[PDB]
């Protein structure tokens, strides 16, 4: 068919595919508010006595702790994460380099303005 | 007219008026603006920025096919949409492959053609026996049993 | 890789991460106000990770994407 | 700040900052004092003329290139050029600006040595880098592989690389060049009556060579169609008058490429240097230089030549390979453009050789770690 | 979950998940450092290239084998290829699965307990078991007794097996093996000219004895046939053209593996240690081994030995006695083949080296119950 039609059609599967990427995008911050929000227990502290809530805000914080060495422990992934996803950009880079090295410059600067000086 | 309009808007009446100064500047003039139909290839000549040949081919597609001897108004804003850098930049690197992960539903590394029936489908626009084999040919290149990933990447550059 | 490095490292950032807080010079509503204080931090935690999760979930697709492109190259 | 990719060459200066397409100024390397009396009082007349201006004024003038083959043999003159480059042509004071100099392969230490202390202690850059003719030429064409034949004005080195690794023990420099070229034409011009002699007429026969003369794609055949027919002969008119009518010397100053038993100089052509390069390189990347050599250099921009080549190649090299020429359209300032491309990249940023390390280890800092 | 059998081999690294019937990378083990200089910047060039990336860069490269005759010698290297073959190959992290490597018989012991420590350390694996590389071999075949000869490219031996009870003391272990026979090939090409000297193109040569030669069925005629005639010469095309010419070094190469005294080894070829592996065993199981003669590993993949081994041993044992050898076509996979199934029995579940029992004793577990 002709190449207009093509890049229409192409032209909206690609802006479809946007729009449902924007809201799954929003399912998903919704979805995942909403999880951390069950992962969060209400707290009641109305009529607790200063050892009771005591105790209970030193399993708080022990809790907090032990987020703060889970995330360190994710944190530790994600950096390996990261480190990987380096070293794939530069192994695709230098096999697209074989090909693609002086391609980053810039040409025509200031000289083909400067034509009758001389 | 989406599409149509869009492009219009993209040389937008301001553009318009000033592209209409420009026709007046190299029509024929003195007469009842009947509007000739050279005055594209005239325009061609005047501006500098000659339309390329395939913008000469899509305007001998659609109009003077029939002997207008004329270019429509409408048609005229048509081959001067065609010939004014309108570009779409092809989008960018990182949003190709964020589309392209979503249409690798199976997170295969690259794109089946089922894969693009599915997602060309998902748009509602008829993707008929016209289609999918038409973009076997056309749409992928290889057509090496799958749509590779460079195949697609490539392939939607300086598109919208 | 020198798990002795890398658990030094962790102890030094756990620390960094410590908090250790007064529990017995607070009233009631000091110590309410103590622990809601705390359950919202923790929920900063939750969220924090959750997106932790998230990016590392979205940064192995991505792996899976190079991986597999740089082995369609051959 | 931006850095300045001079280029010193042999024949034309070509110089401008990093990161543009062009050099900004290129002009021909020659100092000439006047060599008559002058009795005008008053007119101005200056004790040296560089540059362009010594070439409009070259009927007076005594022009001598500073540099012969490569290496430079008369410092105070090329000092002199440098100094017109930066003040003149660019205008731009060297106190601010990184250099970027271009030297050929194999040249003597010394006048490497001594081009770094002239750039530190004269004209006091910030910061020097000594780059191979060859490699620039190489990043110019955007491939990272191939074999480079840089022909020159002063000499022709002929450098291949695979894959970023250059190989040091395949690099085969030949003094033969345009400038031989030049001379040899003066000396053929001479059986026909046209005598050329002074310094300033070499100009003369270097434009003639420039405008008329092309490379046959077969000798032989050639010199029998010339000796035939007159279909050849194309005139050319002197900057005075009396038109010449160049014959068979069209296509035979060019062919001393090939045969450089015309100039008496005992090695292979062009055609054959680049081959023995290639059969010194290890067994497994021949096919990738055979199928990426680079022509690069002004002489390699004679009309026909990228064909001679492919096919002199084609018979020396075994059948089943396939023998390509990248011939691009910019190749004079193909070494330039590379440089630019070299001086405007990050990675780089970090190579260049800092004034303190100079003042520390002495000019014989280019032969260590910063190469 | 799933077990990882690996397989080191010497020459080629087998890999794959338990329970498929085919490896799912093999590659070259070769791990080579560049020994050029380098002159492009920012390339992106590293310091080893390992497995089959360095099997296409070998022309920069110097290419070591990190297993030289079953055992290893460099253990920088080898870990590096173990760490490749799981991370890149497989795309697996090692802490969630268990591996099963294979060992050739009567190894240093050394070798061994600083395999099993670096699996438990650098990789930190839940467990890990080391198989004889014979027994898995006997496995493929379906079989329960028998005597397989393992002719891999480091090591040949020749395990007998009789109704599951291996026979320690019929074991007979030769160390020539597919690399000897490169070297002697590489060696007796240089009778026509072509000289092969740099390791990269030792793969050159590999690639010649693995299309072309064959093992003759009787010698002795062939060397008069290939002196009379020329319907042996076949043709192979190198890496660069020049086609060369293969006389009667085609089946003068895998000779060397019956008579092992044309590369100056005195021992007996492989058609005469099976049968003194045979005759060290009882008087009343040799019969079964005598119809079960197994073969596997990648050298017995040559064309026409299955025949020329059963004349030589029928001509070596009695005459009543039916000799019979087994040659499946997936010879050179066997051994993984076999490792696989042996890895997804369930009987097997509990043989494997956990973690915790070599906390408690060291490396020297391995020599222990669980062998
Ligand atoms: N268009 C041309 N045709 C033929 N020869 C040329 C042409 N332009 C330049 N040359 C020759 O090349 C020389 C210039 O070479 P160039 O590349 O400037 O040398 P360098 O490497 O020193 O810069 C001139 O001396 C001239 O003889
Ligand atoms: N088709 C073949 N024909 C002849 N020889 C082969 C063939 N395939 C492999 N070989 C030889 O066998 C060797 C590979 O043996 P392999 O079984 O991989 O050893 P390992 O036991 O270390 O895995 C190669 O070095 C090669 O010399
Ligand atoms: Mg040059
Ligand atoms: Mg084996």
């Amino acid at each position: 068919i002709s190449a207009s039609r093509k890049l229409q059609l192409k032209t909206l599967m690609l802006q479809i595919a946007k729009q449902e990427m924007e809201r799954e995008a929003e399912e998903r911050r919704g979805e995942k508010g909403r999880v951390l929000r069950t992962r969060c227990q209400p707290l009641e502290l109305d009529g607790l006595g200063f050892e009771e809530l005591q105790d209970l805000c030193r399993q708080l914080h022990a809790r907090v702790d032990k987020v703060d060495e889970e995330r360190y422990d994710v944190e530790a992934k994600v950096t390996k994460n990261i480190t990987e996803i380096a070293d794939l950009t530069q192994k695709i880079y230098d096999l697209r380099g074989k090909f693609k090295r002086p391609t980053l410059r810039r040409v025509r600067i200031s000289a083909d303005a400067m034509m009758q000086a001389l | 007219d989406d599409i149509y309009k869009a492009a219009v808007e993209q040389l937008t009446e301001e553009q318009k008026n000033e592209f209409k100064a420009a026709f007046d500047i190299f029509v024929l003039g003195a007469e009842d603006g009947c509007i000739s139909t050279k005055e594209l290839g005239k325009v061609m000549r005047m501006l500098g920025q000659n339309p390329t040949p395939e913008e000469l081919q899509e305007m001998i597609d659609e109009v003077d096919e029939d002997g207008s001897g004329t270019v429509d108004f409408d048609e005229f804003l048509v081959m001067m949409v065609r010939c004014m850098k309108d570009d779409s930049k092809g989008k960018s690197e990182e949003e190709l492959s964020d589309l392209f992960r979503m249409f690798d539903k199976n997170a295969d590394g690259y794109i089946d053609l089922d894969e693009l029936k599915m997602m060309l489908q998902a748009t509602g626009e008829t993707i008929t026996e016209d289609d999918i084999e038409e973009l076997m040919k056309d749409g992928d290149k290889n057509n090496d049993g799958r749509i590779d990933y460079d195949e697609f990447l490539e392939f939607m550059k300086g598109v919208e | 890789g020198k798990r002795q490095t890398e658990r030094e490292k962790k102890k030094k950032i756990l620390a960094e991460r410590r908090k250790v807080l007064a529990i017995d010079h607070l009233n009631e509503d000091q110590l309410r106000e103590k622990a809601k204080e705390l359950w919202q931090s923790i929920y900063n935690l939750e969220a924090e990770k959750f997106d932790l999760q998230e990016k590392f979930k979205q940064q192995k697709y991505e792996i899976n994407v190079l991986r597999n492109r740089i082995n369609d190259n051959q | 700040t931006t850095a300045l990719v001079c280029d010193n060459g042999s024949g034309l200066v070509k110089a401008g900052f990093a990161g543009d397409d062009a050099p900004r100024a290129v002009f021909p390397s020659i100092v000439g004092r006047p060599r008559h009396q002058g009795v005008m009082v008053g007119m101005g007349q200056k004790d040296s003329y560089v540059g362009d201006e010594a070439q409009s004024k070259r009927g007076i003038l005594t022009l001598k290139y500073p540099i012969e083959h490569g290496i430079i043999t008369n410092w105070d003159d090329m000092e002199k050029i440098w100094h017109h480059t930066f003040y003149n042509e660019l205008r731009v004071a060297p106190e601010e600006h990184p250099t970027l100099l271009t030297e050929a392969p194999l040249n003597p230490k010394a006048n490497r040595e001594k081009m770094t202390q002239i750039m530190f202690e004269t004209f006091n850059v910030p910061a020097m880098y000594v780059a191979i003719q060859a490699v620039l030429s190489l990043y110019a064409s955007g491939r990272t592989t191939g074999i480079v034949l840089d022909s020159g004005d002063g000499v022709t080195h002929n450098v291949p690389i695979y894959e970023g690794y250059a190989l040091p023990h395949a690099i085969m420099r030949l003094d033969l060049a345009g400038r031989d070229l030049t001379d040899y034409l003066m000396k053929i011009l001479t059986e026909r009556g046209y005598s050329f002699v002074t310094t300033a007429e070499r100009e003369i026969v270097r434009d003639i060579k420039e405008k008329l003369c092309y490379v046959a794609l077969d000798f032989e055949n050639e010199m029998a169609t010339a000796a035939s027919s007159s279909s050849l002969e194309k005139s050319y008119e002197l900057p005075d008058g009396q038109v010449i009518t160049i014959g068979n010397e069209r296509f035979r100053c060019p062919e001393t490429l090939f045969q450089p038993s015309f100039i008496g100089m005992e090695s292979a052509g062009i055609h054959e240097t680049t081959y023995n390069s290639i059969m010194k390189c290890d067994i497994d990347i021949r096919k990738d230089l055979y199928a990426n050599n680079v022509l690069s250099g002004g002489t390699t921009m004679y009309p026909g030549i990228a064909d001679r080549m492919q096919k002199e190649i084609t018979a020396l090299a075994p059948s089943t390979m396939k023998i390509k020429i990248i011939a691009p359209p910019e190749r004079k300032y193909s070494v330039w453009i590379g440089g630019s491309i070299l001086a405007s990249l990050s990675t780089f940023q970090q190579m260049w050789i800092s004034k303190q390390e100079y003042d520390e280890a002495g000019p014989s800092i280019v032969h260590r770690k910063c190469f």
